[PDB]
C-alpha cells in the first residue's frame, strides 16, 4: 500500500488538520440574523453598530473578546419563505420594529417568524425602534394610537416595569402597550424552546447579554436543569 | 400599459403553449415502462450487484 | 386592455380541454399488470464526515468515485467516496452556499447561495492549489441551483423567477429565461443538454430549450412549492417533489400528471429528488428525517433510508448508479449501495 | 507502639527462647520426685515446693500485659510431687482468671452488607449506561465524553472496592494467622497485598476528581466562553487521571518507607493519611463551591412563582457533582467517635454507593435526549 | 472520603480478632 | 393549478352590509390556512382575518376588530367574510390568500405583491 500512501497523508491529513483549526474559529463566532422592514431603521443600527468594530451583507463586530457575524439579507424578494430556512442554527434572530397604519404588518410578520417549524427554538431579539419619534407622536396628539387598535383604550400599565427618564404617563403606556402586543403574540405559543427579549431602542452590549443568555439557558436545557 | 403588456405576453405564451400536439397517455406510460425494462439488468440498486466487483463493501 | 382576463381564461379552458382528451383511462389499469418492485434495503456502506453545519447540496463527479459537498459553515469540501479520503476542502467567500455543480470534465466545481452570484473553481491547475476562476454575477435573487454543460457555459436559476445560461470565460449571459411567477427552487439538465426544467416555487414546473430560450412546456399540477426536480434517465420524462409531501411525475410529450407518489402518513414535504439508472427507483429526501425509494410505476414506496438525525437535504445517484449519497442537515454524508 | 498479630507472635517467641534458656542454663531440681520445671505454651512454671500455692507471673507477650501487669497465676504444686490434673483430663490445674482480657462487628456487617449491595447495584447500571452512551453516536458530544470517564471512575471505585474487601478477608483468614502462628508463608509480606489497597487509593481518588472535572466543565460550559474542544478534552482527561496519582504516589511511597505493617490498610498515624485525605476535601470544597453557583444561575433564570422545578433541578444536580459529601466532612475521624462516627459512616457510605446508580439513571437513562434515541431506533427497528 | 476509615477499622477489628485467637489456641493444645 | 374566486362587492353606503366569498379549486381545501388580504388606493396589501386549520381560532385587525365576521365552509369548498357596518375606508380590493404549506399553523408572503397563491380581487367600494 504505497500508490494511496501519499495520496492520503497529503491530502487527507493535511484537509483534517485545517478542518480542525478552523472548525473552533467556526464555534467560537455568533451568528446572527437582521430582521426587519424598509423603515425599521436597521441599517442606522448596523452603522451605529459597526463603526466602532450584493445579495447579502455581513457586519463582522465583537464585544468583549466574542466574534459576533450579523447577516443583514438585501438585494431580495420579499417573498422570503424559502431563503429564511438557512438561517436554522443562527444564535439569534434581531427583529427591528418602527414603532411610529405599520404596526399591525410588523406584528404579523414576528407572529410568522415566530411560529415557522425552522425557527421554532432560535430566539429572537425585538428592538423597538425610534423611541424618540413615538415618544413625538403620543406627545403630538394629532394621531390616536387606540383607532388602530381598539385595545389600548382599555389597557393600563403593566407596573411590572419603570420608566427611568422622566416622562409624562402616556408615552410609556403607549411604548409599553406595543411591547405588550408584541410579547403577547409571542408567548400565545412556542414555550419553553425559544424566548424574545425586547429592547426600547448601546445595541452592541443588550445583544450580547441576550446571545449570553441564550447560550446558558441551552446548555442548562442540555443539562435538565431547566 | 406595462400591465396590459404583460397580459398579451401572457397571452401570447399561453397560446405557443396552445399549439403542439400531445401523444396519447398510454403510449407516454409504455414508453417509460419499456424503458424502465429495458435497463433493469444494468441497474445496481434494482438487482443488487454482490461484493466481488461491489467498490463499497 | 379589460377583455383579456376572460380570452386568457378562455385559452387555458381550451387547455384543459386539450389535456383531457388526451386522457383515456387512469393509468392503475395499465401499470397493474407489472411486476411489483419488491422491498429495497440499504444501508449506509460508509458516512462522509468533516463539515461543521449543515450541508446544503451536493454532486457526483462524472467518474462515480468523486464528489463534492458544499455546507453553510463556508465550505466545499470534495471526497474520494471509495475510500473516504479528503482530496480538496475550498474555502468559500460567502458562508451561505445553496448549490453546488461538477463539472463533466472534472476540472471545475461550481457553487453559489445567498450571495446571488455563482463561483466557478479550478481543480486542475497548477502547483494542485484550488483557486477560484469566475464569479458570474447579474442574478437578483438568491442563487438556488447550477449546473454544468461543459467547461465553456453553466445554467443557473435563482430566487428572483429567472433561469440564465452563463458564459465562464466572457462571464456574461448568453440568454435568460422568464415566466415564472415565485422562485425557481431546482433546475435539472437533459442528457443531451439541449433542454432543462426549472421546478419554481409557484406550484409549476417549466421546459426550457436552451438554445433558443422560451418555455415550451408548462406542467401546473402541485398545490404548493416545488423544491426538487430531475429528468428521467431518458430525457423524455422528469419528477418533481412539493412542500405538500407529495411526489409527481410528468411526460413531456403527454403534457399531464402520470404518477402520485404519496401517503397519508406523510406530512413533511420533499426536499430533494433523484432517479436511478434504469428509472425504476425515485429516491426522495424529506423533512422527516429519512428518504424514501419509490417505483416509478408502482408507486408504492418500496424502500426508506433511514439514520439521518436531521432534515435530508441533498440527494444524488451517480452515473454508473452503483451508489447514492444522501446529504442531511446534520452534517452528514451517506453512502448507500 | 504498634500492635499486630505478627508483632505479638514476635514476641511470644522471644519469651520462649528466654524461658528455654533460662531453664536449661541452670540446674534447679533442689526437689526430690516434686513438680518439674516445664514449659506449657503460655508459660513455664518452675520448681518450687510441694503443696504450696507457687505463683508465676502472667507473661509479658499478651496485648493486655500493660493492662493487668501483677496478674500472677498459681500452679498449686501438690505435696505427692505430680500437678493435680483436671476432671477426666490429663492437664496441670492453673487460674486463667488474673491475666485475662474482659457489637462493632454487627455495625460494621450491616455497613459491609449496605455498600456492596449499592455498589454491585451501581456497577451494574453503570456497566448498560456507558454502553448506551457509547453505542449510540449521535451523543458523541464532549459532555458525553466527560459523562463517560465519569462512569468508568465509578466502575474502578466499585471493582476496587470489591477487590479490597476480598483482599481483607484473604489477609485475615484462619489459614494465613495459623501460618503467623508458626512464622512463614503469610500474605501481608506479599507485594500484591499493599498494591491492592494503593489501586484502591487511586481509584477513589480519580473517582473524586472526576466529580471535580464534571463540575468545572459546567461552570465553564456556563460561565465563561467557548474554548478549543481538543486541548479542553486533553486537559480534562490529564486532570481527571493523571493528577490524583501526585499525591496517590507519593502516600505509598511514605507508607512502604515508614509503615510497612498491615498491607498499607490501617491508618496507623492520622498525618500520612491526611496526604490523601486533603486533595479530596478540595476537590469537594471546589465542586460545592460550582453546585452553589450553578444553582444561583438555575434560579436568576427562572425568576425572569415556582419552586418544584427548583427543588428537581437541585435534587438532580447533586449526584452529578456529589454534593452529599458536603454534610459531613469537617467530622473527621479524628474527632469522630460514638453514635456520630457510626452515622457519618453510614450516611456516607450508603450515599456514595448508591452515587453510581442515581447519575446513572439520571444522566442516561431519564434523560431526554437518550429516551428520543431509543424511540427513534425502535420506529426504525419497526420498518425493519 | 468514607470507604478508607471503614476499611482502616475493620482491618483493626479483624487484627483484634486474630490476636485474641492466637491467644486462645496458644492457651491449650500447642 | 390553484384558483380561487371571489364574489364580488357592489358599491354601497357607509354602514351598509355586502359578503365577499371565494370558492377555492386545484387543492385540498380542508387542509390548508386561509387569510383576507385587501389593498386600498394609494396603499399596499394588508392582511385583514385569517381562519385557522379548522375554522376554531379567528383573528382580526383593530379596525375590523368588530365589524367584520370571518369564515369557512369546508363541504361547499368555500371561505366567507360577512361584512357589518361598513365605513368609507374599506374601499379596497380584496382577495382571499392561501397558507403556501399545508400542515402548518403560519406562513409567510401571504401579503407579498407577487404572491401565488392569491386571488384576483373583488372592487368593494363605498
Amino acid at each position: 500500500q504505497r500508490n494511496e500512501e501519499k495520496a492520503q497523508r497529503e491530502a487527507n491529513k493535511k484537509i483534517e488538520k485545517q478542518l480542525q483549526k478552523d472548525k473552533q474559529v467556526y464555534r467560537a463566532t455568533h451568528r446572527l440574523l437582521l430582521l426587519g422592514a424598509g423603515e425599521s431603521g436597521k441599517n442606522t443600527i448596523v452603522k451605529q453598530m459597526r463603526i466602532l468594530h450584493s445579495g447579502i451583507f455581513e457586519t463582522k463586530f465583537q464585544v468583549d473578546k466574542v466574534n459576533f457575524h450579523m447577516f443583514d439579507v438585501g438585494a431580495q424578494r420579499d417573498e422570503r419563505r424559502k431563503w429564511i430556512q438557512c438561517f436554522n442554527d443562527v444564535t439569534a434572530i434581531i427583529f427591528v420594529v418602527a414603532s411610529s397604519n405599520r404596526l399591525q404588518a410588523a406584528l404579523k410578520l414576528f407572529d410568522s417568524i415566530w411560529n415557522n417549524k425552522w425557527l421554532r427554538d432560535t430566539s429572537v431579539i425585538l428592538f423597538l425602534n425610534k423611541q424618540d419619534l413615538l415618544a413625538e407622536k403620543v406627545l403630538a396628539g394629532k394621531s390616536k394610537i387606540e383607532d388602530y387598535f381598539p385595545e389600548f383604550a382599555r389597557y393600563t400599565t403593566p407596573e411590572d416595569a419603570t420608566p427611568e427618564p422622566g416622562e409624562d404617563p402616556r408615552v410609556t403606556r403607549a411604548k409599553y402597550f406595543i411591547r405588550d402586543e408584541f410579547l403577547r403574540i409571542s408567548t400565545a405559543s412556542g414555550d419553553g424552546r425559544h424566548y424574545c427579549y425586547p429592547h426600547f431602542t448601546e445595541n452592541i452590549r443588550r445583544v450580547f447579554n441576550d446571545c449570553r443568555d441564550i447560550i446558558q439557558r441551552m446548555h442548562l436545557r442540555q443539562y435538565e436543569l431547566l | 400599459t406595462a400591465s396590459i403588456a404583460q397580459a398579451r405576453k401572457l397571452v401570447e405564451q399561453l397560446k405557443m403553449e396552445a399549439n403542439i400536439d400531445r401523444i396519447k397517455v398510454s403510449k407516454a406510460a409504455a414508453d417509460l415502462m419499456a424503458y424502465c425494462e429495458a435497463h433493469a439488468k444494468e441497474d445496481p440498486l434494482l438487482t443488487p450487484v454482490p461484493a466481488s466487483e461491489n467498490p463499497f463493501r | 386592455l379589460d377583455q383579456l382576463r376572460q380570452e386568457a381564461e378562455q385559452l387555458k379552458n381550451q387547455i384543459r380541454d386539450a389535456r383531457k382528451a388526451c386522457a383515456d383511462a387512469t393509468l392503475s389499469q395499465i401499470t397493474n399488470n407489472i411486476d411489483p418492485v419488491g422491498r429495497i434495503q440499504m444501508r449506509t456502506r460508509r458516512t462522509l464526515r468533516g463539515h461543521l453545519a449543515k450541508i446544503y447540496a451536493m454532486h457526483w463527479g462524472t467518474d462515480s468515485r468523486l464528489l463534492v459537498s458544499a455546507s453553510q459553515d463556508g465550505k466545499l469540501i470534495i471526497w474520494d467516496s471509495y475510500t473516504t479520503n479528503k482530496v480538496h476542502a475550498i474555502p468559500l467567500r460567502s458562508s451561505w452556499v445553496m448549490t453546488c455543480a461538477y463539472a463533466p470534465s472534472g476540472n471545475y466545481v461550481a457553487c453559489g447561495g445567498l450571495d446571488n452570484i455563482c463561483s466557478i473553481y479550478n481543480l486542475k491547475t497548477r502547483e494542485g492549489n484550488v483557486r477560484v476562476s469566475r464569479e458570474l454575477a447579474g442574478h437578483t435573487g438568491y442563487l438556488s441551483c447550477c449546473r454544468f454543460l461543459d467547461d465553456n457555459q453553466i445554467v443557473t436559476s435563482s430566487g428572483d423567477t429567472t433561469c440564465a445560461l452563463w458564459d465562464i470565460e466572457t462571464g456574461q449571459q448568453t440568454t435568460t429565461f422568464t415566466g415564472h411567477t415565485g422562485d425557481v427552487m431546482s433546475l435539472s439538465l437533459a442528457p443531451d443538454t439541449r433542454l432543462f426544467v426549472s421546478g419554481a416555487c409557484d406550484a409549476s414546473a417549466k421546459l426550457w430549450d436552451v438554445r433558443e430560450g422560451m418555455c415550451r412546456q408548462t406542467f401546473t399540477g402541485h398545490e404548493s412549492d416545488i423544491n426538487a426536480i430531475c429528468f428521467f434517465p431518458n430525457g423524455n420524462a422528469f419528477a418533481t417533489g412539493s412542500d405538500d409531501a407529495t411526489c409527481r411525475l410528468f411526460d413531456l410529450r403527454a403534457d399531464q400528471e402520470l404518477m402520485t407518489y404519496s401517503h397519508d402518513n406523510i406530512i413533511c414535504g420533499i426536499t430533494s429528488v433523484s432517479f436511478s439508472k434504469s428509472g425504476r427507483l425515485l429516491l426522495a429526501g424529506y423533512d422527516d428525517f429519512n428518504c424514501n425509494v419509490w417505483d416509478a410505476l408502482k408507486a408504492d414506496r418500496a424502500g426508506v433510508l433511514a439514520g439521518h438525525d436531521n432534515r435530508v437535504s441533498c440527494l444524488g445517484v451517480t452515473d454508473d448508479g452503483m451508489a447514492v449519497a444522501t446529504g442531511s442537515w446534520d452534517s452528514f454524508l451517506k453512502i448507500w449501495n | 507502639a504498634t500492635v499486630s498479630l505478627w508483632e505479638t507472635v514476635q514476641k511470644w517467641r522471644e519469651y520462649r527462647r528466654q524461658c528455654q534458656r533460662s531453664l536449661t542454663e541452670d540446674p534447679p531440681p533442689a526437689t526430690d520426685l516434686f513438680c518439674n520445671r516445664t514449659f506449657d505454651e503460655y508459660a513455664c512454671w518452675p520448681d518450687g515446693e510441694p503443696g504450696s500455692f507457687v505463683n508465676v507471673s502472667c507473661p509479658w507477650y499478651l496485648p493486655w500485659a500493660s493492662s493487668v501487669p501483677q496478674g500472677h497465676v498459681y500452679r498449686f504444686c501438690t505435696a505427692e510431687g505430680l500437678w493435680l490434673q483436671k476432671d477426666n483430663s490429663s492437664l496441670p490445674w492453673r487460674d486463667l482468671s488474673e491475666c485475662e482480657e474482659s457489637s462493632p462487628e454487627e455495625q460494621l456487617l450491616f455497613l459491609y452488607i449496605i455498600y456492596t449491595v449499592g455498589y454491585a447495584l451501581s456497577f451494574s447500571a453503570l456497566v448498560i449506561a456507558s454502553a448506551i452512551l457509547l453505542g449510540f453516536r449521535h451523543l458523541h458530544c464532549t459532555r458525553n465524553y466527560i459523562h463517560l470517564n465519569l462512569f468508568a471512575s465509578f466502575i474502578l471505585r466499585a471493582l476496587s472496592v470489591f477487590i479490597k474487601d476480598a483482599a481483607l478477608k484473604w489477609m485475615y483468614s484462619t489459614a494465613a494467622q495459623q501460618h503467623q502462628w508458626d512464622g512463614l508463608l503469610s500474605y501481608q509480606d506479599s507485594l500484591s497485598c499493599r498494591l491492592v489497597f494503593l489501586l484502591m487509593q487511586y481509584c477513589v481518588a480519580a473517582n473524586y476528581y472526576w466529580l471535580l472535572v464534571e463540575g468545572v466543565y459546567l461552570y465553564t460550559l456556563l460561565a465563561f466562553s467557548v474554548l478549543s474542544e481538543q486541548w479542553i478534552f486533553r486537559l480534562y482527561v490529564s486532570i481527571g487521571w493523571g493528577v490524583p496519582l501526585l499525591f496517590v504516589v507519593p502516600w505509598g511511597i511514605v507508607k512502604y518507607l515508614y509503615e510497612d505493617e498491615g498491607c498499607w490498610t490501617r491508618n496507623s498515624n492520622m498525618n500520612y493519611w491526611l496526604i490523601i485525605r486533603l486533595p479530596i476535601l478540595f476537590a469537594i470544597g471546589v465542586n460545592f463551591l460550582i453546585f452553589v453557583r450553578v444553582i444561583c444561575i438555575v434560579v436568576s433564570k427562572l425568576k425572569a412563582d415556582i419552586k418544584c422545578r427548583l427543588a428537581k433541578s437541585t435534587l438532580t444536580l447533586i449526584p452529578l457533582l456529589g454534593t452529599h459529601e458536603v454534610i459531613f466532612a469537617f467530622v473527621m475521624d479524628e474527632h469522630a467517635r460514638g453514635t456520630l462516627r457510626f452515622i457519618k459512616l453510614f450516611t456516607e457510605l450508603s450515599f456514595t454507593s448508591f452515587q453510581g446508580l442515581m447519575v446513572a439513571i439520571l444522566y442516561c437513562f431519564v434523560n431526554n435526549e437518550v429516551q428520543l434515541e431509543f424511540r427513534k431506533s425502535w420506529e426504525r427497528w419497526r420498518l425493519e | 472520603y468514607a470507604q478508607g476509615t471503614f476499611t482502616s477499622d475493620y482491618s483493626i477489628l479483624l487484627d483484634k480478632k486474630a490476636q485474641a485467637a492466637f491467644i486462645e489456641y496458644l492457651l491449650e493444645g500447642g | 393549478q390553484v384558483q380561487l374566486q371571489e364574489s364580488g362587492g357592489g358599491l354601497v353606503q357607509p354602514g351598509g352590509s355586502l359578503r365577499l366569498s371565494c370558492a377555492a379549486s386545484g387543492f385540498t381545501f380542508s387542509n390548508y390556512k386561509m387569510n383576507w388580504v385587501r389593498q386600498a388606493p394609494g396603499k399596499g396589501l394588508e392582511w385583514v382575518s385569517d381562519i385557522s386549520q379548522s375554522g376554531a381560532s379567528i383573528s382580526y385587525t383593530g379596525s375590523v376588530k368588530g365589524r367584520f365576521t370571518i369564515s369557512r365552509d369546508n363541504a361547499k369548498n368555500t371561505l366567507y367574510l360577512q361584512m357589518n357596518s361598513l365605513k368609507p375606508e374599506d374601499t379596497a380590493v380584496y382577495y382571499c390568500a392561501r397558507c403556501p404549506a399545508p400542515f402548518t399553523r403560519d406562513c409567510f408572503d401571504v401579503t407579498s405583491t407577487t404572491y401565488a397563491y392569491r386571488g384576483q380581487g373583488t372592487q368593494v367600494t363605498v
